[PDB]
RNA sequence: GUACUUCUCUCGUACUGAAAGGGAGAUGCAAUAUGCAUCUGUGGUGUGCACACGUCAUUUGCCCAACACC
RNA sequence: UCGAACCACCUAGUAGCUGGUUCACAUCGAAGUUUCCCUCAGGAUAGCUGGUGCUAGUAGAAGUAUUGUGCGGUAAAGCAAAUGAUUAGAGGGACCUAUUCUCAAACUUUAAAUGUGCAAACAAACCGUGCCUUAGCCAACUGCAAGGCCGGAAAGAAAAGAAUUAGAGGCACCAAGUGGGCCUUCUUCGGUAAGCGGAGCAGGCGAUGCGGAAUGAACCGCUUAGGGAUAUGUGGCGUCAAAACUUAUGGGCUCAUUCUCGAUACGUGAAAAGGGUGUUGGUGGAUA
RNA sequence: GGCUGGGGCGGCAUAUCUGUUACACGACAACGCAGGUGUCCUAAGGCGAGCUCAGUGGGAACAGAAAUCUCACGUAGAACACAAGCGUAAAAGCUUGCUUGAUUAACGAUUUCCAGUACGAAUCGAGACUGCGAAAGCAAGGCCAGCGAUCCUUUGCGAAGAAUAGGAAAUAUGAACAAAUCAUACCAGAGGUGUCAGAAUAAUUACCACAGGGAUAACUGGCUUGUGGCGGCCAAGCGUUCAUAGCGACGUCGCUUUUUGAUCCUUCGAUGUCGGCUCUUCCUAACCUAGCGCCGCAGAAGACGCUAAGGGUUGGAUUGUUCACC
RNA sequence: GAGUACGACCACACUUGAGUGAAAACACCAUAUCCCGUCCGAUUUGUGAAGUUAAGCACUCACAGGCUCAGUUAGUACUGAGGUCAGUGAUGACUCGGGAACCCUGAGUGCCGUACUCC
């Protein structure tokens, strides 16, 4: 490879972009703050059923 | 066409303009590029030259080397006349291997909060450079100071590693990688620690 | 195909383009490590001995100078 | 040169002068050798062991290391864009101290000598004027140019 | 290549310390011994299917080889090794 | 989305050896197989903005950055 | 559909290979070479180039002189000098002696032109019964080596032809394209030669037109922001076709009947040996 | 595999050393020229001392051109392991004596090739122990070509003893501890890649395929003209005689592009690639036809030459033939 | 004016054939117990000093060979720059400039230090 840069060692080789081909292997975070909403409005309703205990 | 075969060689690359985005500079060159015009001295001028150079060339120094620099200056002043102003292009940055600084009256564009507090606890004040315009407008008994360019870990890398007498950091990510072949001097050879040139 | 072409031709046109630059001055690399030994030792020997001399020289301007004044 | 071997290019370069022929003389034993000096470096081809390489031969430069059979000498190698400066080995059979800086050294001397001279005068030697200005010319003989019909038979020999 | 049988070079120890007459015998030596880590290693990789995993060397060019001296100091007890150039043929021979 | 938050995590402040391991200031006195004292300080030398006191661009002072020799 | 069917899929298979790759203007501007590679249609690497720069705008300047000082074995010359070829007669069949004709990329005594190394006053050099320091040298010791320190002077480099400069020196980071070249004066090797093959020092085309040689990449002149004037270069002034409306009040020479006398260098892009009481000159000898 | 005046076969110009090409620094190409290398040497290495070599000439029983002795001359005309160059005469050669500097050499620097990387080879050093020499000094191989990465295998060095503690000084690891094995590590060497900066490698395709190339062959055309063809000049000789009626050797100067080469400029997303038949036209180096000169031209027939391309130039056997033969 | 010892440059010093050499040196020389070395006291090594300038060495000489320097060869050969120069070519002259070599002629035939010594 050219000039002084550094030893790529990304390792990209297996099949993870689902190309029109194949499925491939990829976790997005999209869902991160929808899921944090939930797991309140999870902890809340927990709250409202198990009173009066801590 | 007239002989001039460079042309293209002679000419060197200056940008007076600034590429900093920050408003305040803009008024700081606004004011110098004023004042290094009409004032007829060399310090003024100079910190006009060097007040559009981009952060990269601008480079901290610490506190405690304006310290230890200027009380290198200051044993061979006349003990009657002392007005010596520490003025500083960069950023000044506060240096926790010193303590007992003496009060130097400090100017800079930006002063590290704990560098500022570390000056006028010892004394000195900070002041920056719409003051000092007033204070030294000629920029007459300033002492004048840059930084400290060479130690950057960008510096560091410049150069090849594999050259003979080039005491240079590659680059990798694992240090313990490359270590094995023109290095170790045991295999097939290690690049010569010292060239005369 | 013949591919073994070899030529001088544009080179030395080149090697003028940026010119060819003179060389360092003598005082700016000594760096003498070659070197006859005993002789560098000897010469360090007294190269520490310089230091102290004008280290001190360094304190009596100091004295003589707030001595003035 | 086929073999671009060490000591390829040289059967001339290398020898030794017609009737010049023998083995270093004692004059280049006792010469001295100084760091800073200005030397040539002319392989004698009479000792093996210490040559200069081909390219130096006919080089000045100045010495640096002194060992005791050896010297050193900094010589400038133009390359591609710009002038390396090499340091050599050399076994001081090879090495003469040049006169290159001679001349100027001595202009230096000769001023200041001349300004010593001048300092209480004693006066000075005149100054030497120039050929190039004026002047009658009184000729003690006078010949006449011309093409001879002779000077043509001298051109066809035979 | 006649080369004697007896030779004295220096022996480094402090316990040698001088020029002392070694013994002279050639190093033709090493015997490939199991459970040495290369060959565990190419036995692991050689298992199984698959061909000749490693490159197997044919093409020799060289008929010769470097003749190494294991040199065993007399009244000093350490070896050296000394290389010498190649030669087809290398015998040890008293004075001739 | 913005606003808020920490112990931690991580890149740094230190590096070196295969490893077990070890691990950096200055000055003075001084030579003690961990010497001793002091702590407002560029380890030294050559070149080197600006500044300061001079002079007919430049002497000396300190020299920032930086280059080179130690 | 057959020297391995058909269908869907792995599959947008891989390609150092061919084709394509959409706005403008401005500032600059190349390379076909080096080294390594299962390398030769490709790459990495230095170079050329752009961008960002840093650094105290004459510093460590130079594709050039002059002076001083070094280096050299090509052109020439020599064989009456070595080595190697080589013709003839003479002198004392071979020999011996002195000559003689003729030669050399792998011969040489001698030896250019063009070149090439360094030096030519500010971190330097020069000077001193200066001083300090040394585990350097020596039979010395205040000699020589070295790092300094402190004084001295400094046409800041005279005179002698006795330099010049559109001479800001120096350092650095990042990166593209190129790594098929071709032509020419001169030198030059293989070939009978080549619009052939291969190099050297340079200049060009490539990438660039414009004026000129009718035409031509490279020749000649010239080097291009958009326009006007005056003047010119190479080349031209009978018409084509701007300029002698066919200039002079200039001298000679030339007649050529079917590829048709001759008339743009480079361009054998056409001619030789040999001939001629065609004509026009000259040199030598001779009779009058 | 590769380079390659297409590829193949051959070669080695693939790693390499001396002379030359090479153009008086250095650098410089070809399948340019003339040769080498993969080894060989305990002496052919190191050193001190003595000597002088190739050859020539005079003389000496056998003994001669040539044996051994002796004298004189002897600038190297000899020798130095080998290719070549260079260098050397009280030596660098020869003889002889004693020897192991052909070891170790703290990671010193530098040259050569060059990217100023490595390898190879080499130069200058500093330390140890030495060798020869009275000594100064000389020697880390035989000057300069004679050679080798990562990984893997393999051998050598890290003797014993001591330390109240890891230090100035004891080699480290097996990671919960500790021993003895075993394995590994750090240092220096060896086993080798000759395609020599280092893959592990046989064929055939006319049943063939693909990506491209006019970067490269098989046609034409272009340059060239050795070869083929055609002609001139000179005049030794032939022609009983007489160089030139007609010829014309030894030489020498050209032309043509109807031969074959040489080259590889155009065309490989395609210029239909032998011969005959048919048909037209052009060239002239003229076979017949027109006119003429000359002859070793008496006539007849013909030789040689000049102007001249308007006209003409056949029927068949065999052969695919062009060519060739009847 | 010389000699010897050490020498620098290394023929103006060498080579050949002659001639002459004061003193002191140098040397030839006489010898072979001892040290030492060989076939041979030739070389060499140790002892010494009867004899000779015969030889070496020093010097002079030769229409001598060589060698040194300068002439000449010759502004010829060659060569850097130039041409829309001549020539079919081969090559050549010209313009701004550098500029040789042998034979050939003449002239020269060592010089320079330290130390000790001879008239």
């Amino acid at each position: 490879p050219k000039g002084n840069n550094a030893i790529p060692h990304v390792h990209q080789k297996k099949h993870w972009n689902p190309c029109s081909s194949q499925k491939g292997n990829v976790k997005v975070f999209l869902n991160q703050p929808a899921q944090k909403h939930r797991r309140r409005r999870l902890r809340l309703l927990k709250a409202k059923k198990v009173f009066p205990r801590p | 066409g007239v002989d001039l075969t460079g042309i293209s060689k002679k000419s060197r690359v200056i940008r007076h303009h600034t590429y900093s985005t920050n408003p305040y500079i803009k008024l700081l060159i606004k004011l110098y590029k004023f004042l290094a015009k009409r004032t007829s001295s060399g310090f003024n001028k100079v910190v006009y030259q060097r007040l559009i150079k981009s952060r990269s060339n601008r480079a901290p120094i610490s506190l405690s080397r304006i310290a230890v620099v200027m009380k290198r200056k200051a044993v061979f002043t006349a003990k009657s006349k002392a007005a010596p102003i520490a003025v500083v292009v960069g950023d000044v940055l506060d240096d926790v291997r010193m303590a007992r600084i003496p009060a130097m009256r400090v100017c800079a564009l930006r002063f590290s909060k704990s560098a500022r507090q570390s000056i006028v606890a010892a004394g000195g004040e900070c002041l920056t450079f719409d003051q000092l315009a007033m204070i030294a407008p000629t920029g007459k008994n300033t002492y004048l100071l840059r930084g400290r360019k060479s130690g950057r870990e960008s510096v560091r890398h410049f150069g090849a590693s594999g050259v003979p007498g080039s005491h240079s950091k590659p680059y990798a990510t694992n240090r313990g990688k490359e270590t094995k072949r023109g290095r170790r001097t045991g295999r097939s050879y290690k690049r010569k620690a010292f060239r005369h040139v | 195909a013949k591919s073994k072409n070899h030529t001088n031709h544009n080179q030395s046109s080149k090697n003028h383009r940026n010119g060819i630059k003179g060389p360092v001055p003598l005082h700016l690399h000594n760096s003498k490590r070659g070197s006859w030994l005993p002789a560098l030792v000897n010469a360090r020997r007294v190269r520490k001995h310089n230091q102290k001399a004008a280290l001190k020289k360094r304190r009596e301007r100091i004295a003589a100078f707030a001595a003035k004044n | 040169v086929h073999s671009y071997g060490y000591k390829s290019g040289t059967r001339h370069l290398f020898a030794k002068k017609f009737r010049k022929h023998g083995a270093p003389s004692v004059s280049t034993i006792l010469t001295n050798i100084k760091v800073g000096d200005y030397v040539d470096v002319v392989a004698d081809s009479a000792v093996r062991e210490g040559m200069p390489h081909k390219y130096y031969h006919g080089r000045t430069g100045i010495v640096w290391n002194v060992t005791p059979r050896g010297v050193g000498v900094i010589i400038n190698k133009p390359v591609r864009t710009r002038t390396l400066r090499k340091r050599i080995c050399v076994r001081f059979e090879h090495v003469r101290k040049s006169r290159c800086q001679e001349a100027f050294k001595a202009k230096e001397h000769q001023f200041q000598a001349y300004l010593a001279a001048k300092k209480a005068g004693k006066a000075l030697p005149p100054l030497k004027k120039s050929s190039r200005m004026g002047g009658i010319v009184r000729p003690k003989n006078v010949e006449v140019l011309a093409r001879r019909v002779a000077d043509y038979e001298a051109m066809v020999p035979y | 290549v006649n080369y004697p049988k007896k030779k004295v070079m220096h022996c480094g120890d402090a316990r040698c310390n001088a020029h002392k007459s070694f013994k002279v015998v050639q190093y033709k030596a090493g015997k490939a011994r199991l459970f040495a880590r290369g060959k565990r290693r190419y036995d692991r990789k050689q298992s199984g299917y698959g061909g000749q995993t490693k490159p197997v060397f044919h093409k020799k060019a060289k008929t010769t080889k470097k003749i190494v001296l294991k040199l065993q100091c007399s009244g000093c007890k350490s070896i050296r090794q000394v290389v010498l150039k190649r030669t087809k043929h290398f015998e040890l021979n008293d004075k001739k």
